[PDB]
């Protein structure tokens, strides 16, 4: 109830980000939401002396009919000071990714109970646009901690730890992690049990609150069933020239990741100028080289380490048939995680919706494992992505992304 | 008197670290000084400016200009320096309404609110920065010093602070009168409605009563401006809209500047005149920006000009938006990377038209271009109407399904239906997913010496067919494409091709149907004539048979 002083970083002005076009349905939803936020004192109208702006839109969280306002504070978060005053940073819990059940709760509504430093509010300005710019956009700023701002969990930290103390003391094996507006709660209990402790946890903040519109929801994960993708080679009784060519190609690629990979004996099978569909018997030197390569590929990659000071990078490949592969790394050929999806939901005829869901799942994975979001290299043209991703977005955070315009050969080796 | 509600002041600051202006007042003739003194005395009488003491250290120069063909003088306070030092504001006018998003109105009345413009109070703490000085006669007395109390014309914040003040005054009226629309342009309010003229004229009276609460008087002698309105280059009528007259000049010789202004008019016209084209005319301004240079119009550009003149022969109008009906957008391919479209709700009554041009790129194809045009219309339609139109596209449903399922990128086009109007967008070739049984296998390679630019391209096949061609003024990348071309030229209708060129596979994997490179274009031509093509990649210099043999033939 007393404001924490907040600053931007040195020699850095506030965000001046253009509001992108919003559909009629999202505008009307935001008008209704902001009218009731203004009545509750959460936001106030601002004048033309404030030239700052952050984009806003609206989403529907997974399995909900009600619109949620989502501010894209990515620029403000970059330009906001770093909060290491009381804590250099809560260390990231490495045990969260090892629990059988992790449920994600939207606790962002709790932030609205803390006032925002009156000198910093101007930088949270946003605009509700009108269709065809026929009426002046409605200009607001925040009077309280906004959802999506990196400073909100930091300033509210002190308050959150004290709200959760009774639950943490009574349930010591539970790992609770806070990222932006999300609360990740992991346990090793039977899901029936699990859901009941989550419900117990929801009560602690309704009690303290005494209403949050989305606190009742629950996004359940299972990071111990998480799968990874080692490099595997085909097992065949009949190898065509083409098969062996693809094998040597894949092995050549793997040799950038694994030192001792060899292809000399396998290349030796191709000697001559043969039809691609001709069957080639493996000699025993080629079978041994191949077996030796298989055993190399069952060991971990050498010299792979996470550094919290460097960016995480996520690459995604479209494999077809609703299948997507992805890798997370900081240094080339030093993958920290790899994976594959196929269960993309209600998007059998929409690649962009599938990709958007993959980006969200990968980002969720990254939050649980390292506590931060990766920078995505997306296999999509920027104009297609920018026109549609907001239509399928259901998370309360937004990662960073760049566009891949040249087809990678590596797609073949991850399929 | 009747109490008036005051206009609250917007707090204004100078840019951080910047102080106010201190600009020397230029010497003036005795006749301009007496003109400025009388002008400023009446401004002072009206509360616009106030005389200040000598303590204020700031100053902005003032000038006297003759309204031409008049013995009347006019004041000009040059705020250029203060504007450089004044903070940035929020600008609402950046987005201009598109006429095609407006709604039909039976009546539109115009009200003059100039009284309000020159009567919005200025932040008390900022007034000092607006100080100016009338020089004294013969410089024998101190100049007369004044500062502004109202919003100064020519000051950076005056347009934004006026608009915001007016909007705040009007919001209660608009909210409680949802049957009318109000728009502020310059010092005029435009009020439109569908009501009966009497119910409408009452609303106007009511709006005048509301404005009088802030002391804002509106001329009783109603405005002279009436439909049609000339606005932002458009003509607005009650039930239709268009662009102001587009007149393409006759010229025996054309210069850079003339072509720029011709293309500008064509671009402006293309939002309601269907089919406008500007590719060949824009090609003339490639690279060069010497406004006085003459460029001979090519035959292609004369045809495009002639085609545009016949499109612009006679007026065309757009209709307004009916929210109760769906939006339809239809696209046609025009050639040379040009696309045109029309957006309508009832047949033959366009809301607006437009065009899209191929983005700069080494290689491209029609499907990618059609996709980009759809995204552009989608985004434009969200802006103007807040919704995506249903699309009518010259591409078969089967062609789109094959393209999206097999393309290496994610891609998507919103709800659409095939419209069978040539030229249709199609896939010109499709590579095989598996090697072809019974088809000859061509192992291709090329190489070039980086010094002399001498190279070789060629192939060897499983049937013993071989070719190597010596090349001049070439590069490794060019010889790799030439090798693939030779394999296509010398093979039958089905062919397997094995290359080690990552460069060549990057290009072909992108599925171009036309290219900047005539060599890629020759490859595309050959691909189109095949029945089946399987392209296989192998890593170089790894002892792979076929690939090893031809590599040594070409790098010799
Ligand atoms: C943008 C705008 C410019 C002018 C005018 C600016 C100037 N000069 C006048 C008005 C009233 C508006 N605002 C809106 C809002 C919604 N529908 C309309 N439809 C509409 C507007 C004018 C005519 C006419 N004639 C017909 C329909 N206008
Ligand atoms: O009374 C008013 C005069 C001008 C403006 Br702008 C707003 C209110
Ligand atoms: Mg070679």
């Amino acid at each position: 109830i007393e404001t924490v002083p907040v600053k931007l970083k040195p020699g850095m002005d506030g965000p001046k980000v253009k509001q992108w076009p919003l559909t009629e349905e999202k505008i009307k939803a935001l008008v209704e939401i902001c009218t009731e936020m203004e009545k509750e004192g959460k936001i106030s109208k601002i004048g033309p002396e404030n030239p700052y702006n952050t984009p806003v839109f609206a989403i529907k969280k997974k399995d909900s009919t009600k619109w949620r306002k989502l501010v894209d504070f990515r620029e403000l978060n970059k330009r906001t000071q770093d909060f290491w005053e009381v804590q250099l940073g809560i260390p990231h819990p490495a045990g969260l990714k090892k629990k059988k059940s992790v449920t994600v709760l939207d606790v962002g509504d709790a932030y609205f109970s803390v006032p925002l430093d009156e000198d910093f509010r101007k930088y949270t300005a946003f605009t509700i646009p009108s269709i065809n710019n026929e009426t002046p956009g409605i200009r607001y700023q925040y009077n309280v901690l906004p959802q999506g701002w990196k400073g909100s969990p930091a300033i509210f930290q002190s308050s959150m730890t004290k709200i959760l103390e009774p639950f943490k003391k009574q349930n010591p094996d539970i790992v609770i992690y806070q990222y932006m507006d999300d609360l990740y709660v992991g346990s090793d209990l039977e899901i029936g049990q699990h859901r009941t402790k989550i419900e117990e946890l929801r009560q602690h903040l309704l009690r303290w609150g005494l209403e949050p519109p989305f606190l009742w929801m629950g996004y359940e994960l299972h990071p111990d069933k998480w799968t990874v993708q080692p490099i595997v080679l085909p097992e065949k009784d009949s190898w065509t020239v083409n098969d062996i060519q693809k094998l040597v190609g894949k092995l050549n690629w793997a040799s950038q990741i694994y030192p001792g990979i060899k292809v000399r004996q396998l290349s030796k099978l191709l000697r001559g100028t043969k039809a691609l569909t001709e069957v080639i018997p493996l000699t025993e030197e080629a079978e041994l080289e191949l077996a030796e390569n298989r055993e190399i590929l069952k060991e971990p990659v050498h010299g792979v380490y996470y550094d919290p000071s460097k960016d995480l990078i996520a690459e995604i490949q479209k494999q077809g048939q609703g299948q997507w592969t992805y890798q997370i790394y900081q240094e080339p050929f030093k993958n920290l995680k790899t994976g594959k999806y196929a269960r993309m939901r209600g998007a059998h005829t929409n690649d962009v919706k599938q990709l958007t869901e993959a980006v969200q799942k990968i980002t969720t994975e990254s939050i649980v494992i390292w506590g931060k979001t990766p920078k995505f290299k997306l296999p999509i043209q920027k104009e297609t992505w920018e026109t549609w991703w907001t239509e399928y977005w259901q998370a309360t955070w937004i990662p960073e992304w760049e566009f891949v315009n040249t087809p990678p050969l590596v797609k073949l080796w991850y399929q | 008197m009747v109490p008036i509600s005051p206009i609250e002041t917007v707090p204004v600051k100078l840019k951080p670290g910047m102080d106010g202006p201190k600009v020397k007042q230029w010497p003036l003739t005795e006749e301009k000084i007496k003109a400025l003194v009388e002008i400023c005395t009446e401004m002072e009488k009206e509360g616009k400016i106030s005389k200040i003491g000598p303590e204020n250290p700031y100053n902005t120069p003032v000038f006297a200009i003759k309204k031409k063909d008049s013995t009347k003088w006019r004041k000009l306070v040059d705020f250029r320096e203060l504007n450089k030092r004044t903070q940035d504001f929020w600008e609402v006018q950046l987005g201009i309404p598109h006429p095609a998003g407006l709604k039909k109105k039976k009546s539109v009345t115009v009200l003059d609110v100039g009284d309000a413009y020159f009567s919005v109070p200025l932040d008390e703490d900022f007034r000092k920065y607006t100080a100016f000085t009338i020089p004294s006669i013969n410089n024998e007395t101190p100049g007369i010093r004044y500062q502004y109390n109202v919003l100064p014309q020519g000051w950076k914040g005056s347009p934004a602070i006026f608009q915001s003040s007016m909007t705040k005054i009007l919001e209660p009226f608009a909210a409680q009168n949802p049957d009318i629309v109000i728009y502020q342009y310059m010092d005029d309010l435009y009020v439109g409605s569908d009501l009966e003229i009497g119910q409408h004229r009452t609303k106007i009276e009511e709006l005048r009563q509301h404005l009088l609460r802030w002391g804002l008087t509106t001329p009783d002698k109603k405005h002279q401006k009436e439909p049609p309105f000339l606005w932002m280059g458009y003509e607005l009528h009650p039930d239709k809209w268009t662009v102001q007259p587009i007149v393409l000049p006759e010229k025996d010789s054309w210069t850079v500047n003339d072509i720029q202004k011709l293309v500008g008019k064509l671009n402006w016209a293309s939002q309601i005149y269907p089919g406008i084209k500007v590719r060949q005319l824009s090609k003339l301004l490639r690279g060069t920006k010497a406004l006085t240079e003459v460029i001979p119009l090519t035959e292609e550009a004369e045809l495009e000009l002639a085609e545009n003149r016949e499109i612009l022969k006679e007026p065309v109008h757009g209709v307004y938006y009916d929210p109760s009906k769906d939006l339809i957008a239809e696209i046609q391919k025009q050639g040379q990377g040009q696309w045109t479209y029309q957006i309508y709700q009832e047949p033959f009554k366009n809301l607006k038209t437009g065009k899209y041009a191929r983005m700069r790129g080494a290689h491209t194809n029609d499907v990618k271009q059609l996709t980009e045009a759809v995204q552009k219309i989608t985004t434009e339609s969200i802006v103007i109407w807040g919704k995506t139109p249903k699309f009518k596209l010259p591409i078969q449903k089967e062609t789109w399904e094959t393209w999206w399922t097999e393309y290496w990128q994610a891609t998507w086009i919103p709800e659409w239906e095939f419209v069978n109007t040539p030229p249709l967008v199609k896939l010109w070739y499709q590579l095989e997913k598996e090697p072809i049984v019974g088809a000859e296998t061509f192992y291709v390679d090329g190489a070039a010496n980086r010094e002399t630019k001498l190279g070789k391209a060629g192939y060897v096949t499983n049937k013993g067919r071989q070719k190597v061609v010596p090349l001049t003024n070439t590069t490794n990348q060019k010889t790799e494409l030439q090798a693939i071309y030779l394999a296509l030229q010398d093979s039958g209708l089905e062919v397997n091709i094995v290359t080690d060129s990552q460069y060549a596979l990057g290009i072909i994997q992108a599925q171009p149907d036309k290219s900047e490179s005539e060599l890629v274009n020759q490859i595309i031509e050959q691909l189109i004539k095949k029945e089946k093509v399987y392209l296989a990649w192998v890593p170089a210099h790894k002892g792979i048979g076929g690939n090893e043999q031809v590599d040594k033939l070409v790098s010799a």
